[PDB]
């Protein structure tokens, strides 16, 4: 049994392996997620595919349940084993307490799976960050994020990955009340932000919405061409 | 170059216990005051972004119906100690059919606070305040990363600790009332925080002998702000 | 002790059970449900003693739901029924064996409808029709009397009607009501909760 | 008893350059049939079969643990298994449950793959292998099957007369048994082809 | 005791981690394997490394390992680490078959192994595996499939991929000559001999220097056929006949 | 021992007797067989008096931990499911337990029945105990979903009175609770010897 | 074969008053048809406000007494106060259940003062169920003593009988009379009567002789 | 006590496992040994010089049998050899207690080499310092295999391990063909060990074991003097 | 210095420094003084605080009815041995039904604390226990140390600035074996006024006194009942 402290304190009060793992989050592809009042919208940017190869095995927007979607950044090897451990707990919750899993419950499971994991012996911390987006009972759309140290933290709009603080500065100057008026109006709010990020010229974007009663529904690159047409044409008439 | 995690200084203290005392100078400041009418207990939130939801974070959390808490330093490993304190009060209620006192909650957590090693991995980087009303009246305790707890009368914990502790020794006396101890603490928080004080940057919670643990919300809180 | 039935057709599976939750001499509940969904085209019908029918059958349900979330597509009815047989047979030679009798019903897009049969010793049997309970001694002889492999679902219900009227003629237990399902290319469908008015 | 809980009958018989195996079709619980298509003979590679009789759980359980160990053998090695080697493999599998034993009695029949020579053997429920040169039987109606084979077996038999002997051995012995019947399937293997026939038996 | 530990699990201050990047540096050299599919069938073309004149040439293949009854894999890297991974996912497919009585889908066999491979990069204080490997196979849900694993533990589906010593030279030429869904299993064989003509510095394409295995679907067979050394060289010269005509006529 | 519970338009009514015997000897007449799990849940005592007392006190510990973590109260369906799973781990070892779980929930009234064997069922009316079959006969006659409050008090009170009259192991006093929206309220506690003079004339 | 249990007799009795509590027991240890000793009381003083009585298998009564006395000291070193009467009764209910599948053959009655200076009597089964009562008897002759206190203390089955509370003087002569009747008919009833009285001052003791058959 | 539970064999930044590279240098500094299969059996030959006249040469043996039909020599260091001999003795027995059949020579090398790979990755151990040569006649055709401290293995027609192995392999390339008898392979295996020996090659300076279809055996020093006669 | 990292490593002079550095931890805690008469054992402590509003850190603990201890060092290690101390007293009272002797208790402590001073990656216990109790042989004053070497003594003093307290006890220990409890205590109180700066001494909120006695159970006196003992002392001569 390999018993060894990996993450220890610093001479000034920091944790080296935690603040190193947040940098590895900062070089993954950018994921942007907002929320409305009836429909939520989230979509990763920088698909960056080889464009002659397979694409249904490269997906980074998965489903934990019928009501919980999940996007992430960071390195994908550590990411999908967090998902498979979250898909078991949200199923064992159903064998207990009868309701479907609330979105606040499943984020505490991921954060508590990650905090004790910087505390244990012989383990490097996780190098991912996530966005957990869902609509619970009584129809309340909300989202969260997850730091690699394990601090779950709600939001109204968020953006992680490489080129996040540039987008996160752009989101606060752009998120108004009337931008969450229509469902397709909220989609162009994401599409304007990702186009203000790493390239995202319609071929590297992949959005996915959820209208609080369905599963996750990915639009093919026909509305992503149609939305980027009408968003740039709305910019070409104002300017 | 590399010591263990379990090494004494030549001056004799330790290394990583003393390092964890430095880590709680980065958290948000927190003030609790013991008054014979009851315990008031406040904190700031340190809101970073306008897009952030403000009520999702919290520092005051309750342990039982008659015991509240307040945390500083790191937050993610504070949630482990809170959950051990909640289970400990329920095992005491289960077997003895009574309420565990405020002091004996604290030493049940403080025995856990120094148990890292290389068998069976680092100290906890938090600092806690415990406000409660047991049968000896209202109490106020303060533990450490080192596992040392002591009863205080008015303790200020956070990044602005020694700046507030100087301004808190001059306003406290043994015959305060709870209505003015609340007002006295918000004057201290108004001086030390960065942003202007409103109904969203802070939150309070009081415990009285009569009623149980009560936490203020954004309707009954701003009357004290406008009548500061 | 209590009854269920397994008529299987060319492109459908017709299942039905009773609704009675019994006790010492009284009946506690008159609208019980022995029917457990796992997927959009797979049911489960469990009969046995008190604690083992509920907890084993929902233990299977959390594993079939987990297979769909990890992969995106569902199990076949054959693999689902052959996964349950492993779980009894491993837990049989143990300190706590489950004592349940069950039959599983499913439809697939490749091989069509399917019906399987099990007991408390975990033996599988691909059968065109089956039944459990003491009423199976009364009612299997009507069913192979009139069964056709090419039977329509309209006359399969009235075959089930005839098979249940005789159960209230020469059988000492009460059994007033019966809940009916049907599985086809479109999934689970509820039929009429057929019964006999005891007023 | 425990072996009479479901019934069953398996017979193997050795021919000239061929070997036949037969079994019943009934699945039932002590008085009551359930279905008449229960599989009791399982393929283990080409020209090599195994028959199982006894408790209907361990018929389906051992035939899956044995297939589990067989595919790992034929992938770690580059060849198919000899008929003699499988007999040592099954006898290991049953003897591990020395005190938790499986209630089944296997019968193995097949041709040797290089030199096409027949092979038959049978095992008890804890794995005592017994190779013979004429016939082996297993199941509930064992004593009826010895009166058939002791009076009908000939030493050198073409596959035509081998089929007629093992058919008349099964149709008369199983007819005298109560908990065995409802059809008989007969496999007869040889070095060039393989033949499966189902007999017209009493459904009584 | 903590002075002798090498800390093969921690991060680097620049964010990445060194230990698997050294292993993915060793996966660059020492071997060449490639796969292609567009229609019925999928092939693995591997280049043999030890071509010394005193060997027996047995065990039916050298870098091709039959995993299931209807899928196989080609491997690259440390060969001693390769043998432990092969007989590890070989019984993952059998314990699936023991549990469900159905052959395993080709994708979730890859995800099962790549969780074992990921765990050594994450805890235990252990050397990772310096092995990357391909996967061909068939299943009833998607048909012919093609996968690639990495020592980091992340996989992916593909249509054409090489992990050779000049793999980046090969991939740049694979996406210059292809067609989505129309390269049948003779043009794919013709394109395979063209690619490893380039990436192999040893010229003239000796028929004993390569290995080619195909996976074609026969009704209940899924025939995995390692094609013999009598039909390689006629496929070698078939490339050599057309290239003299295509050069001289241009 | 005789307990009953039925739900109607205005909440859930719970009633029980108070005699606890030992063979043919009566130990006590004042045993409170409807124990109070929470301000919003109720549980009965049927079979082993110590086994129902322990595992429902242990359930009250578990429901309190759920409320602190999730910041709302547990549902009635979730509470019985926890009790059904704890008891199942000791199946065959000889636990005697036949309790019922009552309480208001977000889906309305809740009334589930939990055995020591592993039975967990819903329903509208229940009656558990040695004299339970005497309670079913009178309760099935006067039951309606649309009963008034003072009428439903008289139904459950007289139904216990008929069970103590026939059964030898049932008797004492008649405790009576009422589960409402906000929480349960204790209604009354009448002696059977006082009800005998009441119900005669 | 080796039977792990035996019955050693004994009889205990408690009565809760308005500002007092009386716990009485005999002093005979005996099994079979023989007598071990004529001096073995059951008045055990836990605190100065709590007295327990233990009847049944004497090898368990010695063990259970020493388990409880260890756990009061573990309470005080962790809470800086003494256990109340209601806190001991809740603790011992979990001690008795902790050997559910090999139980103590012990009957227990705890009598003492509550926080308000009133009487409190808790009575146990061998598994650990309890309730608070006004008076309980336990042991061999419990079926003889319980109906008599129902008439006198409980004022049951009497018409036109006044309801005066129990004075200490009336309750002492009531206890002294009811063990004389149980000594005549029961064979396990002892020779001396150890009466312990818990008031606001402290624990008094008193010994009254009986017949010695 | 307990162990270390950490690998002391890591990847270099150049991507080379350094301890396995250093373990091969200990193999190259061992005694020379050659092995040739020829069409009916395999000849293993080694080179055994005692340091002085005081040693009893008939006490220990380089050439070791594993079963009735499998022999094994080495070229490396001494005490590491006797460990994985005793391990390989046992692995042939668990195969036989299951299948009631002598183990094939290919399947033995599957399991000996899997020990050495497992031993070069686990915690707190240094790898072995020997290479092996394994012979045997299973199902008519003979076999000749060679493992290494890394855990790989090969299938040779003829090879040489130890000192001057790069000169031995060039010598075998100009001498070996496909068609030789067993006793012709003996004469060319002593001729290649004479390329690096001392002045006198007596009946006790070498040690030769052979396989036939009759099984593995080891030559007594009587007929070893007969083969050493009429040599060179 | 490379010889100064782990408890296992010996120095070339033969002095393990990690044990010697734990002796520095007991020199950081505040002073306490224990002494005994023929029939009594008195230990007197000196509390400290951090601010004037926080309470004072207590030091004297109750182990059993005839055993009390006084701590000096880091308090979390003190509670780790105190819980061991309580446990070893009441199980001997559970088995033998007798009070465990004091000299036999401390030999369990010396075996308990010697084990981490020889393993790998195990610190010593930094704590300074003064032990006062009763055998059948009268009073006993014991001290321990982080080097697991316990000492039998008749008067000692440990903590910060304790050498001045030892000089007072050596020139007055001829009188200790005669006097009753009244001036036995204010002999020990004259030791604590020696170990202080020259302006503040004994203001009834930083001092605690514990006595175990020949007919007296071990009793801790705190900050109100100290005032009968604390009066009757002369002013500090200067």
């Amino acid at each position: 049994s390999y018993d060894r402290a990996i993450t220890v304190f610093s001479p000034d009060g920091h944790l080296f392996q935690v603040e190193y793992a947040q940098e590895a989050v900062k070089k993954g592809s950018t994921a942007v997620g907002v929320r409305g009042r009836d429909i939520v919208v989230l979509g990763v940017e920088k698909k960056s595919v080889a464009k002659l190869q397979d694409e249904r095995t490269v997906r980074k927007i998965c489903a934990l349940d019928d009501n919980v979607c999940m996007a992430f950044a960071g390195l994908t090897a550590d990411a999908r084993i967090v998902i498979n451990r979250a898909r078991v707990e949200c199923q064992s919750h159903r064998l207990t307490v009868e309701d479907p899993v609330t979105v606040e419950y499943i984020t505490r499971y991921i954060a508590s799976l990650k905090q004790r994991y910087t505390q244990s012996n012989g383990r490097r911390p996780f190098g991912i960050s996530a966005l957990i987006v869902g609509f619970d009972f009584d129809g309340t759309p909300r989202l969260y994020q997850t730091d690699p140290s394990g601090t779950y933290h709600a939001w109204k709009a968020n953006a992680i990955g490489r080129g996040a603080k540039s987008v996160r500065e752009f989101l606060e100057k752009n998120y108004t009340d009337e931008a969450i008026e229509t469902d397709d109006l909220t989609i162009k709010l994401v599409i304007k932000a990702l186009l203000e990020v790493v390239q995202s010229g319609g071929k590297n974007i992949e959005l996915a919405v959820m209208r609080r009663d369905q599963s996750l529904k990915i639009l093919n690159p026909e509305e992503i061409e149609k939305y980027v047409a009408e968003i740039e044409k709305e910019k070409e008439e104002n300017e | 170059y590399d010591r263990g995690v379990n090494t004494f200084s030549p001056e004799g203290r330790l290394f990583q216990v003393e390092y964890a005392i430095e880590a709680i100078k980065l958290g948000s400041t927190a003030i609790g005051i013991q008054t014979s009418e009851g315990v008031c207990l406040a904190v700031e939130k340190r809101i970073t972004s306008p897009l952030m939801e403000p009520s999702s974070i919290e520092k005051i959390v309750e342990i039982d119906a008659h015991i509240g808490c307040a945390m500083s330093g790191l937050i993610a490993d504070a949630k482990t100690l809170i959950d051990k304190a909640r289970v400990e009060t329920q095992n005491h209620w289960f077997t003895y059919n009574e309420t565990m006192t405020v002091e004996s909650v604290t030493q049940a957590v403080s025995n856990l606070a120094l148990q890292f090693g290389e068998e069976d991995s680092r100290p906890f980087g938090v600092a806690l305040l415990f406000g409660g009303v047991d049968e000896k009246g209202p109490q106020l305790f303060h533990m450490d990363p080192s596992g040392t707890f002591v009863q205080c009368d008015a303790r200020a914990i956070g990044s602005a600790s020694e700046g507030a502790q100087s301004s808190l020794q001059e306003v406290y006396h043994k015959s305060m009332t709870l209505k003015e101890a609340i007002k006295s603490s918000l004057i201290i928080l108004k001086q030390v925080m960065e942003e202007k004080l409103n109904a969203t940057n802070i939150e309070l919670a009081t415990v009285q002998p009569g009623q149980n643990f009560h936490m203020f919300t954004k309707e009954e809180l701003e009357e004290v702000i406008k009548d500061i | 002790m209590e009854y269920l039935i397994g008529i299987q057709g060319p492109d459908y599976v017709l299942v039905a059970s009773d609704r009675v939750a019994a006790s010492n001499i009284v009946q506690m509940k008159d609208d019980h449900d022995k029917m457990f969904k796992m997927s959009e085209k797979i049911l489960l019908l469990c009969v046995g003693e008190a604690g083992d029918t509920v907890q084993f059958a929902e233990y299977i349900q959390k594993n079939v739901q987990l297979y769909k979330m990890r992969n995106g597509y569902e199990l076949s009815p054959t693999a689902a029924a052959n996964f349950t047989r492993r779980n009894l047979a491993d837990c049989l030679r143990s300190r706590t064996p489950y004592h349940v009798n069950l039959l599983l019903a499913g439809y697939d897009e490749h091989e069509g409808p399917a019906l399987y049969y099990m007991d408390y010793l975990a033996a599988l049997a691909k059968a065109p029709f089956a039944a459990h309970g003491y009423g199976a001694f009364l009612t299997l002889s009507i069913l192979d009397r009139y069964y056709t492999p090419t039977i329509s679902r309209e006359r399969a219900v009235e075959l089930l009607r005839k098979c249940l009227e005789e159960l209230q003629k020469r059988f000492i237990l009460n059994l007033p009501t019966f809940s009916v399902r049907i599985i086809d290319k479109n999934g689970i469908h509820d039929l009429d909760n057929i019964s006999f008015p005891k007023q | 008893s425990i072996m009479s809980y479901n019934g069953g009958a398996v017979m193997a018989m050795k021919g000239k350059n061929c070997v036949a195996i037969a079994a019943d079709r009934r699945f039932g619980i002590q008085a009551q049939m359930v279905t008449t298509d229960f599989q009791k003979i399982f393929p283990m590679g080409d020209r090599l079969y195994i028959g199982l009789a006894g408790l209907a759980t361990d018929v389906q359980t051992v035939a899956q643990r044995l297939k589990f160990r067989l595919n790992l053998y034929e992938l770690k090695e580059g060849r198919q298994i000899k008929p003699y080697t499988l007999m040592s493999m099954v006898a290991n599998l049953l003897y591990e449950k020395r005190f938790g034993p499986y209630y089944t009695e296997p019968v193995i029949a097949g041709l040797d793959p290089k030199t096409f020579k027949p092979f038959i053997c049978s095992l008890d429920l804890i794995g005592c292998p017994m190779v013979t040169d004429d016939f082996v039987v297993s199941g509930t109606c064992a004593e009826q099957m010895y009166g058939m084979c002791e009076s009908l077996w000939e030493p050198n038999m073409d596959p035509d007369h081998l089929f007629e002997t093992i058919s008349q051995a099964m149709l008369n012995a199983v007819d005298r048994d109560a908990v065995s019947g409802m059809g008989v399937i007969v496999h007869i293997i040889e070095k060039d082809k393989i033949t499966t026939r189902t007999l017209k038996a009493r459904m009584d | 005791s903590r002075r002798y530990d090498s800390r093969t699990t921690i991060f680097s201050p620049e964010g990445r981690l060194y230990q698997v990047e050294y292993a993915m540096e060793a996966i660059g050299h020492a071997g060449t394997c490639l796969g292609i599919l567009a229609n019925d069938g999928v092939l693995l073309a591997a280049e043999r490394r030890n071509i010394h004149k005193l060997l027996d040439e047995v065990f039916f293949s050298e870098k091709i390992y039959k995993l299931n009854e209807d899928m196989a894999c080609s491997v690259a890297g440390i060969t001693s680490d390769a043998n432990v991974l092969t007989n590890e996912l070989r019984l993952i497919a059998q314990r699936y078959l023991l549990q469900y009585q159905e052959p395993i889908p080709c994708e979730q066999l890859v995800t099962a192994l790549c969780d074992i491979k990921q765990a050594y990069t994450q805890f235990g204080g252990k050397r990772p595996f310096g092995v990357s490997l391909l996967y061909i196979g068939w299943d009833k849900h998607y048909g012919f499939q093609l996968y690639q694993s990495d020592p980091s533990g992340n996989y992916g589906g593909w249509k054409a991929t090489c992990i050779g010593n000049n793999s980046a030279a090969a991939v740049s030429m694979l996406k210059q000559d292809y067609k989505e869904g129309e390269m049948t299993l003779k043009s794919a064989l013709a394109l395979a001999i063209k690619v490893l003509n380039k990436t192999m510095d040893v010229s003239k394409l000796s028929a004993e220097k390569v290995e080619i295995a195909t996976l074609t679907r026969e009704n209940g067979k899924t025939v995995i056929r390692v094609l013999k050394q009598k039909e390689v060289e006629q496929l070698i010269k078939k490339h050599e006949e057309e290239e003299a005509k295509a050069e001289r006529e241009k | 021992t005789t307990t009953l519970a039925f739900k109607f338009r205005h909440g859930v009514i719970v009633a029980a007797d108070s005699r606890a015997t030992a063979g043919a000897y009566i130990a006590s007449q004042t045993v409170k067989k409807v124990i109070e799990i929470n301000p919003y849940l109720l549980g009965t005592m049927a079979g082993g008096a110590a086994d129902c007392s322990f595992w429902e006190r242990l359930l009250a510990r578990q429901c309190r931990i759920y409320e602190l973590r999730n910041k709302e109260r547990i549902s009635v369906a979730a509470a019985s499911k926890l009790l059904a799973n704890m008891v199942y781990q000791y199946k065959g070892m000889g636990l005697s337990m036949g309790t019922m779980i009552c309480g208001w929930d977000k889906r309305g009234p809740g009334l589930y029945y939990v055995d020591s064997e592993g039975n967990r069922i819903s329903g509208a009316t229940f009656s558990v105990g040695s004299g339970s079959v005497y309670a079913y006969g009178v309760m099935d006659r006067g039951y309606s979903y649309d009963l008034e409050v003072e009428q439903a008090y008289d139904l459950a009170r007289r139904a216990i009175y008929q069970a103590t009259y026939r059964d030898a192991y049932s008797g004492g006093a008649v405790n009576l609770y009422h589960v409402r929206e906000d929480g349960w309220i204790r209604v009354s506690s009448d002696n059977v010897a006082d009800l005998h003079e009441k119900y005669s004339g | 074969r080796f039977s792990p249990y035996v019955f050693n007799g004994g009889t205990i009795l408690a009565i809760a008053g308005e500002d007092f509590a009386i716990v009485a027991s005999d002093t005979r240890l005996s099994e079979g048809f023989s007598i071990h000793t004529r001096d073995s009381p059951k008045c055990y003083k836990l605190t100065d406000k709590t007295v327990i009585g233990c009847s049944g298998f004497h090898g368990d009564c010695l063990t259970l007494t020493k388990i409880i006395e260890a756990r009061l000291k573990m309470y005080k070193h962790s809470n800086n106060k003494a256990m109340t009467t209601g806190a001991i009764a809740a603790m011992l209910s979990t001690i008795l259940y902790s050997r559910r599948f090999f139980p103590y053959y012990v009957y227990n009655i705890i009598g003492g003062l509550d926080e308000e200076g009133k009487g409190a009597v808790y009575s146990f089964d061998p598994v650990g169920s309890y309730q608070r009562d006004s008076f309980k008897a336990g042991g061999s002759a419990s079926a003889m003593l319980q109906p008599l206190l129902d008439n006198q203390v409980g004022f049951k089955n009497m018409q036109n009988v006044e309801h005066v509370p129990l004075s200490l003087d009336r309750a002492m002569r009531l206890v002294k009379d009811v063990f004389i009747s149980a000594a005549e008919r029961d064979v396990y009833t002892g020779d001396a009567l150890r009466i312990c009285i818990v008031t606001k001052e402290g624990i008094r003791e008193e010994t009254v002789s009986l017949r010695k058959d | 006590e307990r162990g270390y539970s950490f690998s002391l064999t890591t990847f270099s930044p150049s991507g080379k496992l350094v301890q396995i590279e250093y373990a091969l240098a200990a193999v190259a500094g061992g005694a020379p040994s050659v092995g040739i299969k020829a069409a009916n059996g395999v000849v293993l030959a080694t080179e055994k010089k005692q340091k002085s006249i005081l040693y009893d040469e008939r006490s220990v043996h380089k050439v070791e049998p594993i079963t009735k039909h499998i022999g094994l020599v080495y070229s490396g260091m001494g005490p590491d050899y006797r460990v994985l001999v005793h391990r390989a003795r046992k692995l042939a027995q668990q195969y036989y207690l299951v299948y009631q059949e002598p183990i094939p020579t290919a399947q033995l090398v599957q399991r000996v080499a899997s020990v050495m790979q497992e031993y070069t990755q686990s915690g707190g151990v240094r790898p072995f310092g020997v290479s092996l040569l394994i012979c045997g006649w299973n199902e008519g055709r003979p076999y000749l295999f060679q493992s290494d401290p890394s855990g790989a293995y090969f299938a040779w027609k003829a090879t040489a391990m130890g000192k001057n192995y790069v000169n031995g392999k060039t010598f075998l390339e100009k001498r070996y063909n496909e068609d030789l008898e067993l006793e012709d392979a003996i004469h060319t295996a002593i001729l290649t060990l004479k390329e690096s020996f001392e002045g006198q090659m007596t009946e006790d300076n070498i040690e030769v074991g052979i396989c036939n279809e009759a099984g593995f055996r080891r030559l007594t020093p009587t007929e070893v003097k007969d083969y050493l006669a009429a040599i060179a | 210095n490379q010889y100064d990292n782990d408890v296992t490593v010996w120095s070339p002079q033969g002095r393990i420094h990690q044990i010697e550095y734990a002796m520095e931890a007991v020199k950081q805690g505040s002073a306490t003084v224990g002494l005994k008469s023929k029939t009594h054992a008195v230990l007197v402590a000196l509390k400290r605080a951090q601010s004037e509003l926080a309470a004072h850190q207590k030091k004297i603990l109750h182990v059993d009815n005839h055993i009390g201890i006084s701590i000096a060092g880091l308090t979390a290690d003190a509670r780790l041995l105190c819980n061991f101390m309580r446990q070893e007293c009441l199980d001997s009272r559970f088995v033998f039904d007798r009070p465990l002797p004091v000299s036999r208790l401390v030999s369990l402590i010396g075996s308990k604390t010697q084990i981490p001073t020889q393993r790998y990656g195990r610190r010593p216990y930094g704590v300074g226990l003064l032990i006062a109790g009763y055998d059948d042989m009268g009073p006993h004053i014991f001290q321990t140390c982080p080097s697991a070497n316990y000492f039998d003594c008749r008067a000692m003093s440990i903590g910060a600035r304790s050498q001045s307290a030892r000089t007072y006890l050596e020139r007055h220990m001829s009188e200790f074996m005669e006097c009753n409890l009244n001036e036995l205590v204010k002999h020990g109180l004259r030791a604590l006024r020696e170990t202080l700066p020259a302006e503040q001494d004994l203001t009834t909120k930083n001092v605690s006194i514990g006595i175990v006695g020949k007919d007296l159970e071990f009793t801790i006196y705190d900050d109100d009942d100290v005032s009968p003992f604390l009066e009757g002392l002369e002013e500090r001569p200067q």
